[PDB]
């Protein structure tokens, strides 16, 4: 009862200590800059191969070669300027949520409804690909995974907890618990001393990597955060959402500097993601579109239109030359 | 769970909340300064 | 005469549609599958019947001075182009069946390196018999069909493989579709009931429409010309007819698949 | 922050009634299928009775089929449920529970605990 | 550097034959969601995740979801390319059953589960004709409409079934299919079956409704229906 009460309190200071802090509004300073206008990329491939349903994809370090994870069990590396397969590997589960690049370009990671982000290596001296390191510790699905490096490598989980792994040890190292209900996606920072992760609690989580706890929660949703990504600086991030609008929450700032929304669009967001600049706030939609957003006064760019089903995934280059958006149909477009 | 997230809370309040107006230009000015950096805006 | 302004309006009615069809395969995900290289392969015989099959006909029904090799290449290639569309007619009906009746090995079955090979049975066997009189049967000038194709070839191995055999194997099979339909539909009656016959009688019907007028007027032709033969006019309506499938063939298949309505 | 506040509830005499009353906040109240649901002392959740957007395709468990009625009110966002003639077995912690996504017809709420789009119940208890 | 272009391509031709390959075995074959409850009889039917099964020269690919955790908004996603959910319910467990009836309202309104037909297996049919016939447990209590619902006469018992027995039977179907006849589409259809762990004979029970979702799925394609 008065454990109860203190919490119900401590959660009301909190958000009118950031109430003071909010003297102006993002979208009410940003009016007087022009904005980016008629932006219209067209796709300049198509990646088809993927038999069932992609849902999940990352980009490399390189700017070229990009892995997706489709459910019928393949886990396709591909490569952007030349539209060819590098790498087709069969997973152990055909269903799989997630997938990434490692930085250096040498590890590639998987998992879904297995609950193991399945590390594969690339660069074997045998010849075929191989598992690296099976990261079964998850009491549910696995939803995202980032390396932080080689050695290490961050997930989420179905579990309602993050988690950071240690691949050479072959188990968790830090846990990250926190969160009411599953955790959906996360995202490193430039840095990556830190990371956020959106969940379907409707809260998304700033974790520190070193430390092992969560700095600040943040809150600007209504139903379950989808997906999540970082600002190009690393002060503030995007959270796409069930309640058909992004939001971005600054770090500094410590609340929703600007919610990105259109009352036409009646469905949720699927994955977000920023260009090199932090300009196009690119989010994958569920009907089948993906909505160019303007980071700076929030206004509707433009639009992808091209998929059958729905944009499961959407990644953006390091470099910030090329964007691809994974989709449900199982054809990877990349546009630039 | 009730004093867990007493201590969470606890630990979230003492942060440093900067202003809108400053963190707004701090983040639009980044753009600004990126938006020549050959980005998917004008396209190569 | 009637028949060259008829048949070019054809020509011009199957390109519009078939294109239009290939365009919207290539377009849209969904559509584009083994389903659609099936209607595609019907759509592609539409468009070389549009081309090919149009001004080479309309040489025919002129009757210019020319060599009988060169006469007779004409009148048999404007067989076999037109016939190519029959067999890919019936591809489709056996495509739709074996879906039917055998539902989940269909995708195991019939796959698209088959649909290929079943494209090309299909084009290499309408080349084949329709250049069956170039090599025998062919009593082989002033250039008329009637003459340098023998009417015996027309009535007992033209009419009954390449007309009469698909014709009673799409009646027989889409009857047991609808049968399929019945099945299914009351379990799921008399309005959807009577939809799905009449939407299987437009399929078939209209097949029947275009081809056997002019191959009842060959059997008449052939096994009694007691009676004057049917006026140019009356022999123009039976050949513009015949190449009328070529126009609907994009309509009967392509117009009522849902996902092609959305394309166009 | 997305909470849900169980305002009324309490104890009450076998055969009586009681108007729950659910304070909704920090969403469109309007744009979500809401819903109650009930836990009884030493029993796992069970779903009592649902109310659409517009608030027409109401339905309810067998067991407060007639007895209970729900309602919303969109305007002001906060649900309601009149329970009358109360039986010994209805006594639970009645959690106001709103639906996880928008603009639709399904919910896989009842979820063991873990469930954010849920409030933190009133002890309905009867006794004699 | 001509040659290296050249090399990854004709080793692309392999990972797409290996691929082409891959989706010639994975077309063929068809995924099932088979889920359930706690004590439900799903274990009976197929604790494993994965069941491949060769029936009729066709593979199955059944699916559990048993590791994972009761929130099932998320991962549920994951089954839209599924051909048919097998949907198994404990037709005995009157209180959990109403669970039951709302889980499947929640599978059958979904956007994403939409297109999916679903196999429903009312399991423990004869542990069920145990407690109709003791009355210990009303079903009026549970379900009100009950006292007010008499036989269906399309209804097909087997030979020594009770009347009792029989209005217990097809009641259950009656809320779980009034849920099925409320979509207003005809993009699914439910499959209603009525099923024990003795009795051996439910994988034909699913090849013959596949069979019919399959089969729909086609004539709907070709506006027939
Ligand atoms: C596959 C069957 N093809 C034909 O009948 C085509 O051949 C031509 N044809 C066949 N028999 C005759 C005939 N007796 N007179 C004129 N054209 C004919 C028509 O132009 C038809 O389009």
């Amino acid at each position: 009862d008065q454990l109860r009460q203190e919490a119900e309190q401590l959660k009301n200071q909190i958000r009118d200590a950031r109430k003071a802090c909010a003297d102006a509004t993002l979208s009410q300073i940003t009016n007087n800059i022009d904005p980016v206008g008629r932006i219209q990329m067209r796709t300049r491939r198509t990646l088809r191969g993927h038999l069932a349903k992609i849902y999940a994809m990352h980009w490399g370090t390189d700017s070229r070669l990009l892995v997706s994870a489709s459910q019928d069990g393949k886990l396709i590396i591909w490569d952007s300027y030349t539209t060819n397969k590098v790498h087709a590997i069969p997973l152990r589960s055909s269903w799989v949520m997630t997938c990434a690049y490692a930085p250096s370009g040498n590890y590639v990671a998987c998992g879904g409804l297995d609950n193991i982000c399945s590390i594969y290596n690339l660069k074997t001296r045998e010849g075929n690909v191989r598992v690296s390191r099976e990261l079964a510790g998850h009491t549910g699905y696995l939803s995202c995974c980032r390396f932080l490096d080689d050695n290490q490598i961050v997930t989420s989980s179905g579990d309602t907890t993050c988690a950071l792994w240690d691949i050479e040890t072959g188990q968790q190292t830090t846990t990250f618990t926190g969160h009411t209900g599953d955790v959906m996606s996360l995202s490193l920072a430039p840095d990556t001393r830190l990371f956020v992760s959106g969940a379907c609690d409707a809260s998304a989580k700033l974790w520190d990597v070193r430390e092992g706890m969560c700095r600040q929660t943040f809150t600007g949703h209504e139903s379950d955060i989808n997906a999540i990504c970082f600002f190009p600086n690393g002060n503030a991030f995007a959270t796409g959402s069930d309640d058909a609008t992004c939001r971005l929450f600054d770090l500094r700032a410590d609340q929703e500097l600007m919610t990105y929304s259109h009352d036409n669009i009646i469905c949720g967001i699927t994955s977000v993601s920023f260009s090199k600049s932090g300009r196009l706030l690119l989010a994958g939609y569920d009907d089948f579109n993906c909505n160019v957003w303007d980071a700076l006064k929030a206004d509707r760019a433009g639009v992808l239109a091209g998929h059958d089903n729905r944009v499961s995934c959407l990644g953006v280059t390091d470099d910030g030359m090329a964007v691809a958006t994974g989709s449900w149909d199982s054809f990877l477009k990349i546009w630039n | 769970q009730a004093r867990k997230l007493v201590e969470q809370l606890k630990m979230e309040a003492n942060i440093d909340r900067i202003k809108v107006s400053k963190a707004a230009a701090d983040l639009m000015a980044y753009c600004e300064a990126h938006a020549k950096e050959d980005p998917l805006l004008t396209p190569v | 005469a009637v028949y060259i302004t008829v048949e070019l309006a054809i020509a011009v009615l199957a390109i519009l549609g078939n294109v239009l069809v290939c365009w919207a395969v290539w377009l849209n995900s969904n559509l584009q599958n083994v389903t659609n290289y099936f209607v595609v392969s019907l759509a592609a015989a539409d468009i070389a019947v549009g081309v090919l099959a149009i001004p080479f006909a309309i040489t025919i029904s002129t009757g210019f001075c020319a060599a009988c090799h060169g006469c007779l290449f004409i009148a048999c290639f404007v067989l076999v182009l037109t016939q190519s569309s029959i067999f890919s007619l019936l591809a489709i009906a056996i495509d739709r069946y074996i879906a039917i009746r055998i539902p989940l090995r269909y995708n195991g079955l019939v796959t698209g390196t088959r649909a290929k090979g079943i494209i090309a049975i299909c084009w290499v066997l309408s080349f084949a018999i329709g250049l069956t009189p170039m090599l025998g049967w062919n009593n082989c000038v002033a250039c008329l069909f009637e003459d340098v194709v023998p009417m015996n070839y027309m009535v007992y191995f033209n009419f009954f493989a390449c007309v009469l055999v698909p014709l009673l194997l799409m009646l027989g099979v889409y009857l047991r579709i609808f049968l399929a339909a019945r099945r299914q539909l009351k379990q799921m009656t008399l309005q959807k009931e009577v939809h799905a016959a009449k939407s299987l009688a437009i399929i078939v019907g209209l097949f029947a429409l275009c081809w056997l007028p002019l191959h009842i007027i060959n059997c008449f032709t052939f096994f009694c010309p007691d009676c004057s033969h049917a006026p140019l006019w009356l022999m123009y309506l039976a050949i513009v007819l015949s190449h009328t499938n070529s126009v609907v063939n994009p309509f009967i298949y392509a117009y009522r698949i849902r996902e092609f309505r959305q394309t166009f | 922050q997305v909470q849900l506040q169980e305002s009324g509830g309490g104890l009450v005499q076998p055969g009586g009634s009681l108007r729950l009353s659910c304070a909704a906040s920090g969403f469109t109240f309007s744009n979500y299928k809401m819903n109650w649901v009930r836990q009884a002392p030493g029993k796992g959740l069970e779903w009592v009775s649902d109310i659409s957007q517009s608030g027409a395709s109401i339905s309810y468990t067998g067991s407060v089929k007639g007895r209970f009625t729900i309602s919303r009110d969109n305007a002001k966002n906060t649900l309601y449920l009149q329970m009358n003639s109360l039986k010994p077995e209805d006594t639970a912690v009645y959690y106001c529970a709103r639906c996880p996504a928008p603009f639709t017809r399904d919910c896989f709420d009842v979820t063991s605990t873990t469930y954010a789009y849920r409030g933190q119940g009133t002890q309905v208890t009867v006794s004699s | 550097q001509r040659n290296e272009e050249k090399a990854q391509r004709e080793a692309n031709k392999k990972i797409e034959k290996q691929l082409q390959k891959d989706k010639q075995v994975y077309r063929a074959t068809h995924r099932l969601l088979l889920l359930g409850a706690d004590n439900s009889g799903k274990s009976t039917i197929v604790g494993i995740f994965e069941t491949k099964f060769q029936v009729d020269k066709v593979n199955f690919h059944m699916f559990d979801v048993g590791g994972q955790r009761d929130e099932r908004r998320k991962w549920i996603q994951c089954f839209n390319d599924v051909t048919a959910i097998i949907f198994v319910v404990d037709s005995s467990d009157y209180n959990r059953l109403q669970e039951a009836l709302n889980l499947f309202k929640s599978i059958w309104n979904n956007r994403w589960l939409r297109t999916i037909s679903v196999i429903l297996f009312l399991n423990k049919q004869d542990l069920l004709a145990e407690k109709v016939l003791a009355g210990k447990s009303k079903i009026e209590d549970y379900f009100p409409e009950f006292a007010r619902y008499t036989t269906p006469e399309d209804a097909t018992p087997e030979p020594g079934e009770d009347p009792r027995v029989t209005r217990a039977k097809y009641f259950i179907r009656d809320e779980f299919l009034r849920i099925s006849t409320a979509s207003g589409d005809g993009r699914h259809y439910c499959y209603p079956h009525f099923t024990c762990a003795v009795d051996t004979e439910n994988a034909r029970r699913i090849f013959n409704d596949c069979r019919d979702i399959i089969q729909r799925m086609h004539l709907r394609q070709y506006e027939l229906l």
